[PDB]
DNA sequence: CGGCAGTCGCCGTCTACCTCTCCAAGAGCAGCATGCGC
DNA sequence: GCGCATGCTGCTCTTCTTTGCCATCACGGCGACTGCCG
RNA sequence: CCGAAGCUUCGGCUUCGGCAGGAGAGGUA
């Protein structure tokens, strides 16, 4: 959803005929969310061995 | 919390000694008041 | 610029509001730049100038009425010309009947703006009649009109700099004996408020 | 069409101006938002011929825009990628407060 | 004016000790350094 | 041979709060308050 | 305050070097 908001907001400020799917997409929010879940979270717990 | 107050005070001083319109000075004064209030008690009014 | 301590205004109760006799919502609006307040208003000039003031605004209102009836006369002669050029001959008289109805609509439309102007003048007069310190005045346009038409005889602003002025022009003794008089001979809930 | 003041992040004023012009020309609303300008000065910052002028901002963080306030111009202008919000809003912040004739004149003169 | 009842916010909710992990980053503004062109 | 242009790189901040984002928050006691009905 | 090194009259003197906050989860009495 964060990436979708970014692409929707940036689709209206760039010039046409130079718009490609690779120039509208930002990966940072997704990796940030993934690394925030798998790290500082209350449900992904340190294993007891 | 100290740095925020110092930055707002410096911007207010520079804008006052420049001949700024009243609306902008009022906005800066409101923002300085909010910053000091957050310094003394964070979360009492508005959002933390 | 002066600021206000959070402890003495955002408490339960508000010690600043208890000292100044102001609702906490009024304090919050004044402090955070959302409404004006009257710090001081001079009275002797009002008392010795009311007659001239009333004369000036009566003259202005009558001039507005004179302009309005001037437009009425111009539109009346235009409508008379239209009726003369239309009603007398084979031109559609149904159109002129609905034109008469729309003409009545036109008096109503012009009296709308006339009433707007008259109401603005009379409510400015009403506000200037009843103006006391520590009275919050919303609708900033009224403040511009008051501060330009009768800019003297009173002062006020918004922010903590305008509350410092209210605190400085404060008399502890008079309010103290006033509260003690209210408690001595009184009942209901105003006695509870005084307590 | 009265002038209005918009608050943006510090250092993003020129980018906000460019993006707002682009969204004026692209989204479609061209008869609502007319002109934008960032008040600025060109101080004499020089060093032995080698000029070093950093664009002198008289009001850092503010942008001037001429616009007719409908309920869609407020939406398009406020959601530009970089502005924080409108200024001058009083009385529950229903609508922003316009500028003054002489004030706009003197700011647009320099 | 004068009661009046819902409502909304603010206060509080046991002691001592052990082990582990994780704690703003991308964007932006100059300031040059070297390559390329006439 | 000299001037202009663009990328390594010092270098010091900057990070909001609408018509959005945001999703909620026990349980009891207490006290103002505030619109509301009479 | 500790260490290293010199002077040391044996009381000490001189040079250099050096730091310790939050959030979350699980557990024992």
């Amino acid at each position: 959803s964060r990436m979708e908001r970014v692409v929707r907001e940036r689709m209206t400020t760039q010039d046409v005929e130079a718009i490609t799917p690779q120039t509208l997409i930002n990966i940072r929010p997704v990796v940030a969310a993934i690394k925030e879940f798998f790290g500082t979270s209350q449900l992904s717990q340190f294993m007891d061995q | 919390l100290y740095r925020r107050v110092i930055n707002r005070n410096n911007r207010l001083k520079r804008l006052i000694d420049l001949g700024a319109p009243e609306i902008i000075v009022n906005n800066e004064k409101r923002m300085l008041q909010e910053s000091v209030d957050a310094l003394f008690d964070n979360g009492r009014r508005g959002r933390p | 610029a002066p600021v206000t301590h959070i402890w003495y205004f955002k408490g339960v109760p508000s010690r600043l509001g208890y000292l100044l006799d102001l609702a906490p919502k009024d304090l919050e609006k004044i402090i955070y730049f959302a409404a004006y307040v009257i710090t001081s208003v001079d009275e002797e000039m009002r008392h010795n100038e009311l007659s001239t003031l009333e004369a000036e605004m009566a003259v202005e209102r009558k001039a507005v009425e004179d302009q309005r009836d001037g437009e009425l006369e111009a539109r009346a002669q235009k409508l008379e010309a239209d009726l003369a050029e239309l009603e007398a001959e084979g031109a559609k008289a149904d159109a002129r009947r609905k034109v008469r109805d729309g003409g009545e609509r036109e008096m109503r439309q012009i009296r709308d703006r006339a009433q707007r102007e008259l109401d603005r003048l009379e409510d400015i007069w009403s506000t200037f009649t009843k103006l006391a310190p520590k009275q919050l005045i919303v609708d900033e346009n009224l403040y511009r009109e008051l501060v330009d038409r009768y800019g003297e005889y009173f002062t006020g602003a918004m922010g903590a700099e305008s509350i410092q002025k209210l605190i400085e022009n404060f008399d502890i003794d008079a309010e103290a004996e006033s509260l003690r008089d209210v408690i001595r001979n009184g009942k209901g809930q105003k006695k509870l408020r005084a307590l | 069409k009265n002038w209005y003041v918009v608050h943006t992040y510090s250092g993003y004023e020129n980018k906000v101006k460019a993006n707002l012009e682009k969204r004026v020309e692209s989204m479609g609303m061209q008869d609502k938002i007319f002109r934008v300008v960032v008040p600025e000065e060109e101080e004499t910052d020089i060093k032995n011929g080698k000029k070093k002028v950093v664009k002198k901002k008289v009001f850092p963080g503010y942008v001037l825009v001429e616009i007719v306030m409908t309920d869609d111009s407020w939406y398009v202008v406020r959601n530009t990628p970089g502005v924080t919000g409108f200024v001058g809003s009083a009385g529950s912040g229903s609508k922003p407060t316009p500028l003054l004739p002489g004030e706009a004149e003197t700011i647009l003169k320099r």
